[PDB]
DNA sequence: TTTTTTTTATGTACTCGTAGTGTCTGC
DNA sequence: GCAGACACTACGAGTACATA
């Protein structure tokens, strides 16, 4: 009787529990009946349910006893070089399809190779998969899972049927979160669940983690908006107004002061970029100033995605918006 | 009999008459085969155009099923093709006679761009020395990764992209052999989204038929997730006709409503940016900004900021285009 | 019996049948007639006739003693460090009875594939046994062969064949094969050959087998126009900051099925030897490399190539 | 249900060590007549045809015909830890993938069950012509192995000729030529060491030495080997096992071009 | 033992600041089903203290008995690499960045063997083990891509507490899988209270002005504030209000380097500044901190209409330094660009 | 006997051996010897065309004799200027030293050959044929700030450092993505310096040591 | 008129040193 | 019959480079 975190306790065991990804779920439910399952390429943002969907499909297709004989799951936590593709994957694809389900349910006549996190594979190891996928297609199937489809080569893009996992909408995510909170005997207000589905941004894993952590923090009592704002790392609007007032002042000393105060408070630069972007696109600035400022915001977000320093990028963005705000003064 | 196969492998052109597009190249190869004048071939082109299918149909036409394992040596990127293989099994296959029936042998080297330059340099005198005994077919997607010495020895055929006028009857044959209800706009959307590729047109057809049961324009654009032409025209009209806030709200509502991705929006807006009679200074700025936005989407970057920058690249040039007059 | 293709069927067996590089081929004819040939390294483009010249010279020098007084090695052989010591040196030490002015010939075809250690070991066995044996090396990239080996041999360099030199051999093949033709068809074959006799014979045989007549459209239905002939025009359009014609050529190359790597390789190849300002050429090359890093990292679309063209046109207007 | 039973483990070890560097994968064709294996090498130059009889096993049952394609490195590692005097059971179900090798330890106390996963290669049947040959030679296998080892030191491609006199081996190499000719060696006390010529028309064909040296590794299987040669059909090396079956090796001639001069 | 380690709190109830976060962290880890944690904040805020307090709250007092364990890992290039590990009977502490670019081999081989195995004793130890990945912001993206399926598959028997300074260097697949815990730096009042309590426990008297100057000079770093307070106690026992506070040599060397930059704008001065930057990179100073110190000292000498351009150039060359591998090229390019801008501003 | 004294395996020999370094042979003695060889073989040649061969083969006796043996044969007796001046017979690729490449980059040739495109291609081919690309990059990095630079606004220094960062980014991307077809552009790093810092002065080029000393000190 | 050293992350190719091991000699 | 000596191939280890 050990406790388990809610991201794994509420993982979809079957394909009916996967939310909002209606096209790929419908394809896999047709393949459960006996339709010809093609090669799959799942791609999309994190937390949308790419791994859970194919694991639920494999569990529905093969059952418990045939998962070790029909599914080869390789991810980036193990070595996937050119020799792993040439030896291990090809010898798995060349195996016979034997073993039947003992519970009387039908079993498909193919194997499944789940090459999860196919971004990290090299171009040579991806090029070695091509005739393995084409030649052994009678007895095995392939499911490449990635976050960026540009890092997978165009022959493997052509060989697989591409499914893009959209970010979950607020209706489906709110319904799933309310079902999880109902099954866990915890109460969450409407403002709390609205701020939760605003914060999580289509990441259902982040939403389940925030809901579990808010349940553990409050002890099982009512979850308000304040605990969601506390645990979500959302910068208060007073800091954003102070940053914009420092930019409207036109003095770089106050700009350095507010940047150092935001850095010393440990706020993430991505959250600051998101909140500054919302303030910039939702005010009465001119179109040219908004244009330049949003272009600098996109460049700063790209630089932070490449592991640049937070303080220098934030002071460059703040200098740009200070120049734009003091140009019209 | 019925088999559980993907439609890109269930429906493969086993003969040269089942391929659609490259009629002059296939006629020349058929006349090479019928006159027994088959040279070393170099098939190059974009993926999904039917090069491996062409050489497999030629190998099945040349050799019978009782002797196919001794006359054809097919090696690809899943096999080890180092210089010890060129000096080993390939040279011994090229330099020896046949076992069962007298004839010329065939060494198919699929994905020849994946071979190392040492192997490609070792292949030159193997190709030239045993021209009478064996024939070589190099197939690649990128011709630059094949050395010019091997490009000189093999006559090259460009298997270019499949035109959508010739892609339609093969798709109609696949549809009539699978009992699929498809409309004219569904076939048009299939041959538009394929873009000279019959793998992606079969995959999309099978995925749409499994997801929805019918193949129309809306079902194809919903299963693929690609935006429609009207959505791209609306996005361009909003980015060129109104201010930043209203265009941002309308494009954000359109993306949240239909679940669109910014990569496909960027591709279709790039296609629209050349049809619109922009000034040449405006077009350079728009292409540079859109290329930068496409490059920023390849990493862990928030897509909302990149959507705002995509709007910003046109809101910069609105007053420039208007005051140009 | 199976009929050979016209590249291997119409390989020249005499040195007088080799067209192109008339001075070097004439001196090789004189050396084959008289003897006492020095060590020779022939460098040049592919399909020029370096292997044909080496084999014809060796055959005309030896005659009946070709099987016992010649050692031919290729990149298909081992020719490592244990072969230069134990096979080439043993053949140079081997006694072969030959007439005067004739020596044993060690043909080392495609000498770029040899390692640096093998070429270092080759030096003294070439220098010592030169009274009895001679060396005839053929290569494409002359920089791969080291400086002592090039000093120990006469470095003959072959240039690309002219259109008249290709046309003479093609007319010989046509009169041997009774191929009907027109002048624009042979002009198209010369255009698609690009200084390569192998490609000229292959394109002629492909057109004759597929259509049976040589005109321009029958050639271009199977052959293809060269890539740099349009890449030079699009680079010239990028120099004059004309983005529309440059994108027209880029879209024409994109719809023909060329990958972004091949297109950017031809763009770099044209920009390396283009006739423009040097600082502008360096800026062009740096922008090509910056785009090619994105092409190699995974993002490779028509938008990226159009952005590269826009950046090349922006480099002109920004001094 | 397929269940064969090798009375001793040495013969299977010799068979799988003969084909280890040659055969890519083993295709055991199972019938009521016995166990058949027709497999080419990785270079598609050689061919191996092993035929083991049902009477040679301890117990042999076969309800339906099977065709079990399996990897050879795994079976080599399984048969490496097998005794030479123990009974080895091969088991296979009707619609399963586990080919089971059951044997005993060299201490002869504990049992060992090693499963193998069957491969799913669709291999077209190679038609053996089974025609008459223009040269048939019965010679000892040890002398053939010795003469192949002695010609491997001289060259790499060997010209073997046969006529009314007898077999003849030539190796035109870098050191020089080595020409070894044997005939009528039946006048000894032994019966295995004898050279007998049966057919008429002389043939001269050139073969690789690596494949001949791989073929000679089956020397402990048979005391007397048979060489079959003709102008069109390939080189056949026939080993006749005592009470189990036979083994055929097929090797194609090389392409040799005469001098123009 | 220094003052940074003598008076470190042991439990979550003994923290001087962020007491509400201490109560929330005690409520979070009580049930045992808490997810992976990503403790992020500025250096010296108290992240490692709160992680060790979380470990005490989970297990017994046996988490303070630590030991060095050495592991040898074989790379795909077959190069044996030695990695140290702080370990206890309940948890492990690994810093994979000591393997550098081979850090992925730590994640694929060393970590998964920890994750794939259950525990020996399940009574003294709890139902799960804890792995502390220290400084995950210095991990390569290959290692962070190797981390995610290990974090997702075995999270019921191995919980992980990643610690970093900036979450921008952590990939969004890793940040999606863990709860982000923000530990801000203590304010001036909190650092003054901590220094006053430390001086009272040592039996000393500390003025409020000296503690305020220590908290101002430490830039909200409590470790450096405690070290500066102990150094001020050592160098002069009577605590004067205007006592001279000792300073680090690399910071004053950076100040002198930027003074040498702003003093003259010539290629000879650029070659001297490049020598100073090699001297700084020689002593294992990270290049982003060199860039930050150069910007913070050069902005004191610029005019009001140049600071934005100088900060934008500093951020641009910092990003190009992160994209590359040789820091001296981008550092000297930033110094040369600033010299050109400064010469243009002063002559016009 | 060796051809490169600065090999890493011979340095411990250089501290113990009687180091005799060969200068290139004098053109007058070489021209006289080739004239004597041609007179012995019965061939006529003016000393001008023999000096042209000498400057073509970079004072190589064996290459000049082999070139004369091929060019004479027996068809003609008098050697012509255009036969030696042609690139078809006798031209060989020499391996340039590092200091010769740095002298070609940082110094203009003294006064056809006055066009900038010929100097561009000559510097590019010399830096390509020299080899040891990283040593050339380190020498350019350690020697370009010691010149008497006319660019007082430091624009040339900034674009040179941009080119160096371009080289570093290309090396990182080629060693990261395993795409080595990006290694055609860093050969244009030396020639770029030839467009930036070409002077008619006589610069003192020192061997690069800063990036190795800093690496050793960082490791210690 | 001027010279030392190991990082980049795989994949391949070359070269060289070492160690079980089958076979031959001898009392 | 069994200990010593011979060459034999398989395997471990170090190094370089990858472009036009
Ligand atoms: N569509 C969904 N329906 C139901 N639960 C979901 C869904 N998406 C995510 N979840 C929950 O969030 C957890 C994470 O889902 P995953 O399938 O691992 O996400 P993911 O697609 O793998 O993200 P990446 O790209 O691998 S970081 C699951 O275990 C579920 O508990
Ligand atoms: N011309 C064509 N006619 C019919 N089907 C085609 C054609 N081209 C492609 N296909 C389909 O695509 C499948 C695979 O085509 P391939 O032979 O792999 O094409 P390819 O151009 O050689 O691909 P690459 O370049 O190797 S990824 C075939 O089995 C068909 O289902
Ligand atoms: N100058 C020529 N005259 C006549 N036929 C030629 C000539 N050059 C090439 N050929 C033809 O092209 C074939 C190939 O010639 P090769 O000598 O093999 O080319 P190559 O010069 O060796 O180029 P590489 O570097 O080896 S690919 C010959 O067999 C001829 O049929
Ligand atoms: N609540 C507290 N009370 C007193 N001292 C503290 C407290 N929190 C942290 N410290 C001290 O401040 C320093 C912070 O260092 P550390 O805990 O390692 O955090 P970080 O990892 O962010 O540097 C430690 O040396 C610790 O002794
Ligand atoms: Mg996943
Ligand atoms: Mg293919
Ligand atoms: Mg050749």
């Amino acid at each position: 009787a050990k406790p388990v975190p809610w991201v794994e306790k509420y993982r979809p065991k079957c394909v009916d529990e996967v939310a909002f990804q209606e096209e790929v779920v419908a394809v896999l439910k047709k393949s459960l009946e006996g339709a010809d399952l093609p090669n799959l390429l799942f791609y999309g943002p994190p937390g949308t349910g790419k791994t859970s969907t194919i694991l639920a499909a494999a569990r529905e297709l093969f059952g418990p006893e045939l998962f070790r004989l029909r599914v080869l799951e390789l991810n980036a936590s193990d070595e996937r070089g050119i020799q792993v593709v040439r030896e291990k994957v090809k010898n798995f694809a060349q195996l016979t399809v034997s073993g039947s389900r003992s519970d009387g349910k039908p079993c498909p006549p193919f194997k499944i190779v789940i090459l999860d996190e196919a971004d990290s594979m090299t171009s040579a190891a991806q090029a070695a998969l091509r005739r393995t996928m084409e030649k052994e297609s009678k007895t095995t199937r392939f499911c490449l899972i990635c976050n960026y489809v540009s890092r997978i080569i165009e022959p493997l893009t052509s060989r697989c049927s591409k499914f893009r996992f959209k970010p979950l909408s607020d209706k489906i995510q709110q319904q799933r979160l309310l079902d999880i909170a109902k099954k866990e005997n915890v109460k969450i207000s409407d403002e709390g669940i609205a701020y939760l589905v605003k914060v999580s941004e289509g990441d259902l894993r982040k939403a389940i983690t925030f809901l579990q952590s808010a349940t553990r923090l409050t002890g099982g009592k009512e979850i308000t908006e304040k605990v969601i704002t506390d645990i979500a790392g959302v910068i208060p609007a007073e800091k954003i107004d102070g940053v914009f007032a420092a930019c409207q002042s036109g003095s770089f000393d106050k700009l350095e002061a507010v940047v150092k105060d935001l850095i010393d408070e440990g706020h993430a630069a991505t959250q600051l970029v998101n909140q500054l972007h919302d303030v910039v696109v939702e005010n009465n600035l001119s179109d040219k100033q908004k244009s330049i400022i949003t272009e600098k915001l996109a460049e700063v977000d790209k630089c932070l995605a490449d592991g640049a320093d937070e303080h220098l990028q934030l002071i460059s963005l703040c200098a740009t918006v200070m120049q734009q705000l003091s140009q019209n003064c | 009999k019925i088999r559980n196969l993907p439609w890109v492998e269930k429906y493969r052109p086993q003969t040269l008459n089942d391929l659609i597009s490259h009629q002059d190249i296939l006629s020349t190869i058929q006349k090479f085969i019928n006159e027994d004048r088959l040279p070393h071939l170099l098939l190059y082109g974009p993926p999904g155009t039917g090069k491996t299918s062409t050489i497999l149909a030629c190998a099945k036409q040349l050799y019978k099923d009782k002797e196919f394992g001794s006359m054809v040596l097919e090696l690809n990127a899943s096999d080890d093709r180092g210089i010890d293989i060129i000096r080993g099994p390939i040279l011994s296959f090229a330099s020896t006679r046949t076992i069962f029936k007298k004839g010329f042998k065939l060494v198919i080297l699929d994905e020849a761009d994946a071979m190392t330059q040492d192997a490609q340099n070792a292949l030159r005198r193997v190709i030239e020395k045993f021209t009478e005994n064996t024939r070589f077919c190099l197939i690649c997607n990128y011709l630059s990764k094949i050395i010019p010495a091997l490009q000189s020895r093999c006559t090259r055929f460009r298997f270019g992209p499949l035109t959508p006028e010739l892609m339609v009857p093969r798709l109609e044959h696949v549809v009539e052999e699978e009992k699929v209800d498809i409309s004219e706009d569904g076939m048009k959307a299939l041959v538009t989204l394929s873009s000279g590729d019959m793998r992606r047109a079969l995959n999309i057809l099978q995925s749409t038929n499994m997801a929805f049961g019918k193949v129309t324009e809306e079902t194809v654009y919903t299963c693929t997730g690609h935006p429609l032409k009207s959505d791209i025209a609306n996005i361009l009209d909003w980015m060129l006709n109104q201010d930043f806030t209203t265009a941002y709200r309308n494009i954000t509502e359109l993306k949240t409503l239909k679940g669109l991705a910014l990569h496909d929006i960027l591709t279709e807006i790039h296609l629209f940016v050349h049809r619109v009679d922009f000034p040449s200074s405006v077009r350079i700025h728009l292409l540079t900004k859109m290329a930068d936005i496409e490059y920023r989407l390849s990493v862990g970057t928030n897509e909302k900021i990149q959507l705002s920058s995509l709007i910003a690249a046109f809101q910069v040039t609105r007053d420039l285009i208007v005051a140009e007059a | 019996h199976y009929e050979l293709p016209w590249v291997e069927k119409y390989r020249p067996v005499k040195l007088n049948e080799i067209v192109g590089n008339e001075d070097t081929v004439s001196r090789l004819e004189v050396f084959a007639r008289e003897g006492n040939v020095p060590n020779i390294i022939i460098a040049g483009p592919p399909g020029t006739g370096k292997t044909t010249s080496i084999l014809c010279l060796a055959r005309a020098l030896l005659g009946p003693a070709l099987k016992d007084a010649m050692l031919e090695l290729n990149a298909s052989n081992d020719r490592g460090i244990d072969v230069v010591r134990n096979k080439i040196k043993m053949f140079a030490q081997q006694k072969v009875t030959l007439p005067k002015g004739r020596h044993k010939i060690i043909i080392l075809d495609e000498a770029d594939s040899m390692t640096d250690g093998a070429q270092q070991a080759l030096r003294r066995t070439m220098e010592i046994y030169s009274k009895t044996t001679r060396f005839a090396l053929a290569c494409n990239a002359s920089d791969k062969i080291i400086e002592p080996i090039q000093s120990r041999c006469a470095v003959l360099r072959y240039t690309k064949l002219t259109d008249a030199q290709i046309l003479t051999r093609l007319m010989n093949v046509i009169e041997k094969e009774r191929v009907p033709y027109t002048d624009d068809g042979l002009e198209a074959i010369i255009f698609t050959a690009q200084g390569d006799m192998r490609q000229a014979l292959n394109n002629l045989q492909s057109t004759f087998s597929g259509f049976g007549f040589i005109n321009s459209e029958n050639v271009f239905k199977v052959c293809d126009e060269p890539h740099p002939l349009l890449v030079k025009e699009m680079i010239q359009h990028c120099v004059n900051a004309n983005i529309d014609e440059a994108y027209k050529i880029l879209a024409h190359l994109w719809h023909l099925g060329y990958s972004p790597e091949d297109i950017i390789g031809n763009i770099f190849r044209v920009c390396k030897t283009f006739q423009m300002a040097e600082y502008l050429k360096l800026e062009f090359i740096k922008e090509i490399g910056y785009t090619h890093m994105k092409i190699a990292e995974g993002v490779n679309s028509l938008l990226q190539m159009a952005g590269l063209l826009a950046r090349l046109c922006q480099k002109t207007m920004a001094p | 249900m397929f269940e064969a039973r090798l009375v001793q483990g040495s013969i299977l070890k010799k068979v799988l060590e003969a084909l280890k560097d040659l055969i890519n994968e083993a295709c055991w064709d199972i019938s009521s007549s016995g166990v058949n294996l027709q497999s080419m090498d990785s270079s598609h130059v050689s061919l191996v045809q092993l035929t083991l009889r049902s009477e040679g096993f301890d117990t042999y049952r076969c309800d339906r015909n099977l065709a079990m394609g399996v990897n050879l490195t795994s079976m080599s590692k399984i048969l490496k830890c097998a005794g030479n005097e123990d009974i080895i059971t091969l088991r296979a179900e009707d619609n399963a993938d586990t080919l089971a090798l059951v044997f005993e330890a060299p201490n002869q106390e504990k049992v060992s069950d090693y499963e193998m996963k069957l491969m799913d290669l669709d291999v077209e049947q190679l038609g053996i012509p089974e025609q008459e040959y223009s040269c048939v030679v019965k010679m000892p296998s040890g002398e053939f192995a010795r003469i192949c080892r002695d010609l491997s030191h001289i060259g790499d491609a060997v010209v073997i000729s046969c006529a009314k006199d007898g077999v003849k081996f030539s190796a035109s190499g870098e050191l020089g030529n080595g020409n070894i000719k044997l005939s009528q060696t039946s006048n000894v006390d032994k019966e295995e060491e004898a050279v007998t010529i049966e057919m008429n028309e002389p043939v001269q064909l050139t073969f690789a030495l690596r494949y001949l040296n791989f073929f000679t590794k089956a020397t402990p299987l048979s005391s007397t080997v048979t060489l079959s040669m003709s102008a069109d059909v390939p080189l056949v090396v026939e080993y006749k096992i005592a009470d189990m079956g036979h083994l055929k090796y097929y090797l194609a001639p090389k392409i040799e071009d005469e001098e123009g001069s | 033992s220094l003052w940074v380690d003598k008076y470190r709190p042991c439990s979550l109830g003994r923290l001087d600041y962020h007491k509400e976060q201490a109560a929330q962290l005690r409520n979070l880890v009580q049930c045992g089903d808490f997810p992976h944690l990503l403790v992020y904040g500025p250096s010296g805020a108290g992240k490692k203290t709160r992680i060790m307090c979380i470990l005490r709250e989970l297990y017994g007092v046996g988490v303070e008995k630590l030991r060095i364990e050495h592991q040898t890992i074989t790379t795909p290039s077959k190069k044996k690499i030695e990695i140290s590990t702080i370990a206890s009977n309940y948890h492990l502490e690994v810093n994979p960045s000591d393997a550098g670019n081979s850090d992925r081999v730590v994640i694929q081989e060393m970590l998964k063997t920890v994750a794939q195995s259950q525990q020996l004793e399940t009574n003294s130890q709890r139902d799960f083990k804890v792995v502390l990945l220290t400084e995950v912001d210095k991990l390569t993206k290959d290692a962070q891509h190797a981390l995610r399926r290990t974090m997702e598959k075995y999270m019921s028997t191995c919980r992980l507490i990643l610690c970093c300074n900036s979450t921008s260097k952590v990939i969004p697949p890793i940040r999606s899988r863990c709860l982000a815990v923000r530990v801000p730096a203590p304010s001036i009042e909190d650092i003054c209270h901590v220094l006053s309590t430390v001086c009272k426990k040592e039996g000393l008297n500390l003025p409020s002005q000296l503690a305020h100057r220590l908290a101002e000079k430490s830039c909200r770093n409590l470790r450096k504030a405690l070290l500066m307070c102990e150094a001020c106690r050592v160098q002069q026992y009577p605590f004067t209000a205007d006592q001279e506070i000792p300073e680090t040599d690399w910071e004053v060397y950076l100040r002198e380097t930027a003074n040498a930059i702003v003093s003259q704008q010539t290629p000879q001065r650029l070659l001297e500044v490049r020598g100073r930057l090699y001297e700084l990179l020689t002593h294992c100073i990270p290049p982003e901190i060199i860039m930050k110190g150069l910007l913070s000292e050069l902005l004191h000498n610029c005019d009001g209409q140049l600071k934005g351009e100088v900060a934008q150039m500093a951020a641009y060359y910092e990003h190009r330094l992160q994209l590359g591998s040789k820091a001296i090229y981008h550092l000297e390019a930033f110094v040369a660009k600033f010299m050109a801008l400064y010469k243009k501003f002063m002559e016009d | 006997i060796c051809n490169d004294q600065f090999a890493p395996s011979l340095r411990q020999l250089k501290q113990q051996a009687f180091l005799l370094h060969f200068p290139p042979t004098l053109p007058s003695r070489l021209v006289q010897r080739l004239q004597e060889v041609s007179l012995r073989q019965g061939m006529r040649a003016d000393p001008g065309v023999l000096a042209a061969l000498c400057e073509k083969t970079d004072n190589d006796i064996r290459a000049c004799i082999n070139t004369l043996q091929f060019l004479y044969s027996r068809g003609q007796r008098e050697l012509s200027v255009r036969d030696v001046q042609a690139t078809r017979v006798g031209l060989k690729d020499q391996r340039r030293g590092l200091f010769s490449v740095w002298q070609e980059v940082f110094q203009l040739p003294r006064a056809s050959l006055t066009s900038a495109s010929q100097r561009f291609y000559r510097v590019l081919h010399a830096a390509a044929s020299a080899g040891e690309h990283e040593k050339v990059v380190q020498g350019l990095f350690d020697n370009f700030l010691r010149l008497r630079l006319r660019d007082s606004s430091l624009g040339a220094v900034c674009v040179a450092l941009d080119w160096l960062a371009f080289d570093d980014l290309l090396a990182g991307a080629a060693h990261h993505s395993q795409s080595f077809q990006l290694l055609r552009y860093p050969p244009f790093l030396p020639v770029a310096f030839h467009v930036l810092f070409a002077s008619s002065h006589t610069p003192r080029i020192t061997f690069p040591s800063s990036q190795q000393e800093a690496q050793n000190r960082m490791s210690q």
